């Protein structure tokens, strides 16, 4: 480690920047709706069955 | 695209020695994940 | 509905004139496309016994654009070349034939030229039709990669020289030829390639048909700001022969 | 014997292409046409379990296949990917006819006249329709037409048998079912 | 710029998997959450394909070369 | 691998050609005003316009849009002006020809007179595109070649819907408008006249239309792979024979046994495209006039197959056997 | 060579109509009448339709399967409600169907 | 053939609809059954009622009686219940005579 | 934190404001419309419900 | 070979990265998706079942 | 509020006015179709039924 | 809050208010239909059931 930095000497800071936010977000919604398609863990439907 | 047209000998050496580092950190991350899976869900 | 005898109706009756229409329309077709080539030779030069079955046509008259004059097929073939560098490898008929040279520079095989005008192409107003983009006014790339100012390389891994200019068809607004200076080390002048033959990527022009030790043999334009079609038919058959004699792998069997 | 003899042509066709100096896009042409026969006798057999789902060799005997082959999805005419590869046969033709017409007035002008040239093409097109695709255009347009009119063939044949089982006019449900309507 | 078109329709086909997989978790059928998704596709990669990368780069030469289409206007 | 030629690597941009000219003075009747679109740009030109107008070319779309707008507003209408069930039933819908019972009088307007007047205005439409075809020509001084090629399929054209249902004597013959029920209109064609598979001008048509795509899959791919050597440049090789056309020659020579030219090739394609709508005319024309049941027809002329099996699912399977239970 | 073939999955081919199985949760063997046995118009006041059955027979008919068939709990109870009246129509279409359209 | 499940080339040959020498044996059973149906609609489903049945069960448009056709029995399927014998364990449905229990 | 600001260095703020603003009312709509498509949180039956 | 880095002279570092990443990624998606599609390993099932 | 004529020094007033009619036409029509779509405001049927 | 207008010197004011014109408009036009297609707030429906 130390020298992690030189990433930055072969990749270009604006082609990563684009598509690591296209990942992440990709990612984060997928999670969600993985969620959502469950019995456990959608927690719109526990709200109704709660009150 | 190849402008660099050929690593050097110096220029290697440098370079195996950062990616073996996270190589390495990789793999210890894995190992500790594998033994808490196996210690939570056994499957042998 | 009735018939006229036996089975024979309307419907029968039509069908037979079709048959008749087609093959006469048959005949008309293939006699139309035997203005060029004919009559057929042997591998000698001499006329063949055999002329196959159908007559030649009659003739036809093309009056042609620019007071160049008129054109009458079917008839003499004022394209063909006059000393061939070639060798028969049999006695009879149907044997390839061998380069007795160098097959690029004597242009024959795949880099075989035709015996064209040595005018150039004329566009509506009677101008030359392909122009130096230095020299047409209001023209400029719109879309793509320019390639002027990028180094050029060659089939084996050589650098040879650098785009310098392109040349333009302003009529359908197409560009047609790259012209590119040569280094010393490779010889001198300049010279062209036509737009099929390269690829433009970012930092490089490809042209993989021919080598580096082949681009001081291109045929050169005698004139700085047009190029005949005779010209244009040795440039672009030099550059089509390399893609079978460039290497001697390339014309072995690749199995 | 059939499928030998296709693919022996094909690589016939290379070798001539290669001798003469020229590209290979006769070669890839015909290709589309040996994957629409294999999709026929090879592909949907397979996939559906047995040789017997193939076409006879016979020159009245396989429009017989052909008809009891659409019917048996009863109406074959609402088979999405058969009305693309219609379109696209039509189109070829109208546009061949086209290209055609065009070449042969600009050769051919009436007796006492001068021969024309490109500009001259060009200037009728975008007069008739105020559009021109251009000498080099239009062939690959046509190339292009008739590919996906194979392509698209090959397609709704291998979707009848093995993915859709019912008629085709009942694929359209979904469409007139969607819950935005009223 | 032709790099940053082809990215902006790759976007727009991504959004479009994204609305079949999202409407199926609601309720609806596959090719009913796939003629949506194409929409998508089709709309909102050609609108970023026509704003993103019409907002090409170009700094004080943007602003001169509008100031001069304020001077061919005034006069024409 | 080599550029292939599909897409153009770089494009260049000049100032917009607005046609040449003649005696005729072309330029009065011409529009100013043209585009570019670099999208198209990478297969084909990218200038838009400009284009003529005649009074011929402003006859043709104006009796075009009436015919169209007669046949929305009916199919509007026939679903009670609710725009969201206009547009979920769009490709169902249609405007119907007349009933049989009216012969070839004027039918109500409820049940086909709508149908009629409509269909006076798309034959006005189409006729005068035509002779704007024929105009330009002459006025071009060219040949006629389009003209003709377009007269082909006015044939059928006509056959369908004019000529035919006169010779029948009912109105009722024609064809609806509509996607889907001009489809069914095909099907139901088909049926009431026994099989149009053995109608032998539906398969002289079905050759030509074979053929004519067989031929521009030919062309277009062998003068993509000969544009090295200027091939696509085909009038000035018509008019001084160069390498390109000799290589194209060859190449069909060497490899089935005959070729053709440069500019008759296009004769060979101008014929197939312009027979097949004539022989599907000449074989619509003939049926229900003269041939009422066309595998009668073949069994009577000696061309139907005959079949030596059984029919039923039982002289082949088991119906427990088929359910695997 | 014809092209005369029915196409079918084999998943739809293995999942049999799921109502037979609720037919044979419903149905029971016929009963064979003794000698001299109590009919049911001797032992209610009924229909002549269905009057020579027998006590037993009358049982499972009415109850454990038109009942049951048709979801009315309370079939042919009241013999004036429309219900009865449309029943006993169609007990003798049902007869006529299996005598007449064999 | 969406009542029964199946598609044209059951019970025909499309080369020739109208040929009876190019027919399959289904074709004669349907040809019975479309005969069994307009007997059933016609002598016994309308007639009853029209004199019995209330308001709510006349349909959107002309207050119609409901009718039968092919689907009401077979429900996309090739037989009834996929040809169960559903007529052996109830012989008061079998016939319009008296019950022959042999 | 204190040196995000350099952000604008490698990203044209004309195109991540067009981007942004295009996310920002698709996750509006798609959030909201995912809300409609409940029982518990329709705020349009709700209404009916409550009246 | 005591020392390996001598197989970088016959690479690019770029595309060698890029696949790399690719892989890993695709390669721990699939396991994931695989273990998901188990009776005994889905963890989202369990959570249900120990309810 | 005052300086609302800044407006045509922005747009040229052609092709604003031609926008404005077109968008004017079709809105009308679209309502009077609208109102022709139902049953209580289709004052055709409702002229035949009151005579 | 009080160098908001230099948004200006970044977009272009034409673009910004065509773009703007178009999505009120749709916007506006996408609530009032979504309105119609319930039973408590579509007005035409209502006026017809207390008349
Ligand atoms: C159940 C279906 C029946 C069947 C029923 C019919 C019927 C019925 C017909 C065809 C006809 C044809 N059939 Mg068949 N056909 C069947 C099976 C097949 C199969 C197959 C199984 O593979 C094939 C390949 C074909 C193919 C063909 C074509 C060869 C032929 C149409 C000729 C033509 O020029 O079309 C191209 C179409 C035209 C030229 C139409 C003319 C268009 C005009 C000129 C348009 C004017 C402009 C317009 C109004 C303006 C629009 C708006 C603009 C944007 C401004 N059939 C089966 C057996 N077939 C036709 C024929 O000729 O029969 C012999 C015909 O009528
Ligand atoms: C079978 C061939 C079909 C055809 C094709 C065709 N026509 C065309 C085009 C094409 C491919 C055009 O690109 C061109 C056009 O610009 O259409 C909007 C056009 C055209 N065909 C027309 C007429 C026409 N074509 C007809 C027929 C047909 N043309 C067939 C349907 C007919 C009839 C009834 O037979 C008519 C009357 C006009 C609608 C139009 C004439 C072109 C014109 O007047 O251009 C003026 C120039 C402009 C400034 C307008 C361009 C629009 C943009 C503001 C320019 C910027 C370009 C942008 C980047 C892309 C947008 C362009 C898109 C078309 C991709
Ligand atoms: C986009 C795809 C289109 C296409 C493309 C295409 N086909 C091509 C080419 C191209 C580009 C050629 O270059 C090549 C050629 O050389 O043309 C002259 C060819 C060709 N396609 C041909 C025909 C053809 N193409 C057709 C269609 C099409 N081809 C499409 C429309 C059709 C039909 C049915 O529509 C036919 C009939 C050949 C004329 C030709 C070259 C094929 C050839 O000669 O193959 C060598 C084989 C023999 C000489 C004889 C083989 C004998 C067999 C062993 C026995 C016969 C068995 C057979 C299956 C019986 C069938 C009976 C029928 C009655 C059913
Ligand atoms: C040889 C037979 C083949 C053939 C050839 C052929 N077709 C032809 C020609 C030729 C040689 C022409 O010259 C002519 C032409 O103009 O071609 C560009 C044409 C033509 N063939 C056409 C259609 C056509 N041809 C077909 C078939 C074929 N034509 C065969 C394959 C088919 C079918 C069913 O397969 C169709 C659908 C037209 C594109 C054109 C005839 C133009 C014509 O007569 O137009 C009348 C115009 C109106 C209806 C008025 C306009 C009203 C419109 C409803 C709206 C406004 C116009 C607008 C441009 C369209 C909408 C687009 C919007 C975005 C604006
Ligand atoms: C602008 O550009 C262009 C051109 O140009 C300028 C062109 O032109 C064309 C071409 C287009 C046209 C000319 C238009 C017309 C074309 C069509 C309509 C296409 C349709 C074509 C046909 C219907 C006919 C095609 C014929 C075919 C496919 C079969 C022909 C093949 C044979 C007869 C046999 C092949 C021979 C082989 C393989 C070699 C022999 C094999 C051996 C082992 C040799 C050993 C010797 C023997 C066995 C004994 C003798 C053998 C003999 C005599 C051979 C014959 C065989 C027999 C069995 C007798 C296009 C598109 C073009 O765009
Ligand atoms: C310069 C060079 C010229 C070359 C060009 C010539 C082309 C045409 C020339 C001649 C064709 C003559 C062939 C005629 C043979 C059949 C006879 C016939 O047409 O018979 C019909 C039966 O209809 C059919 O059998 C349907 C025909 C389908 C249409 C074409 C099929 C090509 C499909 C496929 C191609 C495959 C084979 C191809 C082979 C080419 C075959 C034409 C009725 O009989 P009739 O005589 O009308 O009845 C009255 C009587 O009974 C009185 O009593
Ligand atoms: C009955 C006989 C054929 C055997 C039966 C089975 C195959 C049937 C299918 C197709 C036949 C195509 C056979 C063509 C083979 C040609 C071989 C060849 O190469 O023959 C040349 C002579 O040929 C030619 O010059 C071209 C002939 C026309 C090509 C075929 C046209 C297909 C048109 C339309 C489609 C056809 C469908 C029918 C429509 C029915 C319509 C009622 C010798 O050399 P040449 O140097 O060119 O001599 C000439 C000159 O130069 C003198 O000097
Ligand atoms: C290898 C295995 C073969 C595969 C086995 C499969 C069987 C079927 C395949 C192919 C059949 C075609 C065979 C014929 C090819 C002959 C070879 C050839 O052509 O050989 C030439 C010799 O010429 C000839 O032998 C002339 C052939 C005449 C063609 C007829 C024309 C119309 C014909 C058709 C019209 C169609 C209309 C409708 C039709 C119905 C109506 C016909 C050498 O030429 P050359 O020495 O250069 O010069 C001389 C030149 O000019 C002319 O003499
Ligand atoms: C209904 C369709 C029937 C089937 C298709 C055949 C008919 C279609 C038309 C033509 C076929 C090709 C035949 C003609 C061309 C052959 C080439 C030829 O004539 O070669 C000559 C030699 O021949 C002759 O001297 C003529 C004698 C021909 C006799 C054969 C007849 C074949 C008859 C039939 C085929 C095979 C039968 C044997 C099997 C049984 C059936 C299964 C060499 O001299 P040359 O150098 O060319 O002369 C120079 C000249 O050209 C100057 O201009
Ligand atoms: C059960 O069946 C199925 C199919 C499901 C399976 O599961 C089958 C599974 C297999 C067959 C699995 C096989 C798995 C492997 C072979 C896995 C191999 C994995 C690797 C080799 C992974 C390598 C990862 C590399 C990483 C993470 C490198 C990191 C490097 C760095 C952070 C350093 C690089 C950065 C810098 C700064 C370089 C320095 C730069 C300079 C300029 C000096
Ligand atoms: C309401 O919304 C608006 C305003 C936007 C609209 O206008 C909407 C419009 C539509 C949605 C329109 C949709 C239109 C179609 C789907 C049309 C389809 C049309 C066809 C498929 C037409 C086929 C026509 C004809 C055919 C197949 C063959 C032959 C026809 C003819 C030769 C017709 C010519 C008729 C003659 C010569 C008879 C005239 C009578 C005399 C007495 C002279
Ligand atoms: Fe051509």
């Amino acid at each position: 480690m130390s020298k992690f930095y030189k990433i930055w000497l072969i990749f270009d800071p604006r082609r990563v920047f684009v598509a690591q936010g296209v990942f992440l977000f990709l990612l984060a919604a997928m999670i969600h709706l993985v969620l959502l398609s469950t019995e456990h863990f959608n927690w719109f439907e526990l709200a109704a069955a709660n009150a | 695209d190849l402008s660099f047209t050929g690593l050097t000998d110096e220029q290697a050496q440098e370079l195996h020695s950062v990616y073996m580092s996270g190589l390495w950190l990789f793999s210890a991350v894995a190992v500790v994940a594998h033994l808490a899976t196996f210690i939570w869900r056994p499957w042998f | 509905e009735e018939t006229f005898f036996g089975n024979f109706d309307l419907a029968s009756l039509s069908l037979w004139l079709f048959y008749g229409f087609f093959a006469l329309l048959i005949y008309y077709l293939q006699t139309e496309n035997m203005r060029e080539g004919y009559p057929l030779e042997d591998e000698d030069g001499n006329t063949a016994a055999n002329q196959g079955p159908f007559p030649l046509p009659k003739e036809k008259t093309f009056k042609l654009q620019h007071g160049r004059g008129e054109l009458t097929l079917p008839g003499e073939d004022v394209q063909r070349r006059d000393n061939l560098a070639l060798r028969k490898t049999a006695h009879g008929n149907g044997f390839p034939m061998e380069p007795t040279g160098d097959p690029m520079l004597d242009g024959v095989g795949p880099a075989s030229w035709s015996k064209r005008r040595d005018v150039p192409e004329l566009d509506a107003h009677g101008h030359p039709k392909i122009v130096p983009m230095s020299a047409a006014e209001g023209f400029g790339v719109s879309a793509g990669t320019d390639p002027r100012g990028l180094p050029v390389m060659a089939g084996d891994g050589e650098i040879v020289g650098l785009v310098s200019d392109m040349w333009i068809d302003e009529a359908e607004q197409l560009v047609r030829y790259l012209e590119l200076e040569l280094d010393p080390e490779w010889g001198d002048g300049k010279r062209l390639v036509q737009r099929q033959m390269v690829r433009i990527k970012s930092d490089r022009v490809k042209v993989r048909s021919i080598y580096g030790k082949h681009f001081k043999n291109v045929p050169k334009t005698k004139s700085p700001n047009q190029v005949t079609l005779l010209e244009e038919d040795k440039i672009m058959a030099y550059y089509a022969g390399g893609t079978l004699y460039a290497d001697e792998s390339r014309l072995e069997p690749q199995l | 014997c059939a499928i030998g003899a296709f693919v022996s042509w094909a690589l016939r066709e290379v070798e001539i292409c290669r001798k003469l100096g020229m590209g290979y896009h006769v070669p890839f042409a015909f290709s589309v046409a040996i994957f629409a026969y294999v999709t026929l006798v090879v592909f949907r057999p397979l996939l559906m379990g047995a040789w017997g789902h193939g076409f006879p060799y016979g020159i009245w005997s396989h429009l017989d296949w052909v008809s009891n082959t659409g019917y048996a999805y009863l109406h074959f005419h609402y088979n999405p990917a058969h009305m693309l590869a219609v379109t696209f046969f039509f189109t070829t033709t109208l546009a061949l006819a086209l290209h055609g017409a065009l070449v042969l007035s600009a050769a051919n002008p009436p007796k006492g006249e001068e021969v024309k040239g490109p500009d001259n093409e060009d200037t009728f097109f975008r007069d008739f329709i105020g559009y021109s695709i251009g000498t080099l255009g239009i062939h690959r347009v046509g190339l292009l037409l008739a590919l996906n009119a194979g392509f698209w063939s090959a397609v709704c044949i291998i979707i009848s048998g093995p993915v859709w089982t019912k008629g085709w006019p009942e694929w359209w449900n979904w469409w007139l079912e969607m819950p935005i309507w009223p | 710029d032709m790099t940053c078109t082809i990215t902006c329709w790759g976007i727009g086909v991504l959004l479009g998997i994204m609305t079949t997989v999202g409407l199926m978790v609601v309720g609806w059928s596959f090719l009913q959450g796939a003629f949506m998704g194409v929409l998508a596709w089709l709309i909102v990669g050609g609108v970023l394909a026509v704003a993103v990368c019409g907002k090409d780069n170009a700094e004080q030469i943007r602003a001169e070369m509008a100031a001069a289409r304020e001077r061919v206007r005034g006069a024409t | 691998p080599e550029y292939q030629n599909i897409f153009t690597q770089v494009q260049v941009q000049g100032p917009a050609e607005l046609g040449v000219d003649n005696e005729n003075n072309l330029t009065e009747e011409r529009t100013t005003g043209t585009g570019f679109s670099q999208l198209i740009g990478w297969i084909g030109n990218a200038q838009l316009g400009p284009i003529y107008l005649g009074w011929f070319g402003i006859i043709s779309l104006v009796t075009g849009t009436l015919w169209f707008n007669i046949v929305g507003f009916n199919m509007l209408s026939q679903v009670g002006y609710s725009i969201p069930e206009f547009i979920r039933q769009l490709f169902w819908l249609a405007l119907e020809p007349p009933s049989p019972e009216y012969g070839l009088r004027m039918p109500p307007l409820d049940d086909g007179g709508w149908f009629i007047i409509a269909s006076f205005f798309l034959l006005v439409s189409v006729i005068s595109w035509w002779l704007r075809t024929y105009q330009l020509a002459e006025m071009h001084k060219m040949g006629k070649h389009v003209a003709w090629a377009f007269a082909a399929a006015i044939w059928l054209f006509l056959v369908l819907g004019l000529f035919r249902p006169i010779l029948m004597g009912s109105w009722s013959e024609a064809v609806p408008y509509g996607i889907f029920p001009h489809l069914d209109w095909t099907t139901a064609f088909s049926i009431r006249y026994g099989n149009l598979y053995y109608n032998p001008f539906h398969a002289l048509s079905i050759v030509f239309l074979y053929g004519s795509v067989l031929l521009f899959a030919m062309h277009g791919a062998t003068i993509l792979a000969v544009t090295r050597f200027g091939g696509d440049r085909e009038l000035e090789q018509i008019y001084d024979r160069g390498t390109a056309s000799e290589r194209a020659g060859l190449f069909w020579r060497w490899t089935m046994g005959f070729n053709a030219t440069m500019e008759g090739i296009h004769r060979w394609a101008w014929w197939f495209a312009v027979l097949t709508p004539i022989t599907g005319g000449i074989g619509i024309l003939l049926t229900g006039t003269v041939v009422d049941n066309w595998f009668l027809w073949a069994v009577e002329h000696n061309f139907a197959p005959d079949y030596t099996q059984d029919y039923g699912y039982e002289a082949y399977t088991t119906y427990d056997g088929f359910l695997g239970r | 060579g014809t092209g005369m073939s029915v196409p079918e999955f084999v998943s739809d081919l293995d999942t049999p109509d799921p109502t037979i199985e609720v037919f044979l949760a419903s149905t029971s063997d016929p009963v064979i009448p003794e000698e001299g046995a109590q009919t049911a118009g001797e032992a209610y006041e009924n229909v002549d339709p269905v009057l020579a059955d027998l006590t037993v027979e009358n049982y499972d008919r009415l109850l454990a399967a038109m009942r049951s068939w048709t979801g009315i709990p309370d079939l042919l109870e009241d013999p004036d409600h429309y219900q009865s009246k449309v029943a006993i129509n169609m007990i003798q279409m049902n007869q006529t169907i299996n005598e007449e359209w064999a | 053939s969406n009542s029964l499940g199946r598609n044209c080339v059951f019970c025909h040959n499309s080369r020739a609809f109208y040929d009876p020498a190019q027919h399959t044996p289904q074709w004669a059973t349907a040809m019975l059954g479309i005969s069994m149906v307009q007997e059933l609609n016609n002598e016994w489903i309308v007639p009853i009622g029209e004199a019995h049945l209330p308001p709510e069960r006349l349909g959107p448009v002309y207050n119609d009686v409901p009718k039968l056709a092919c689907k009401t029995c077979h429900k996309g399927y090739q037989q009834p219940l996929q040809g169960l014998n559903v007529v052996a364990d109830w012989p008061e449905l079998a016939t319009t005579e008296g019950p022959f229990y042999d």
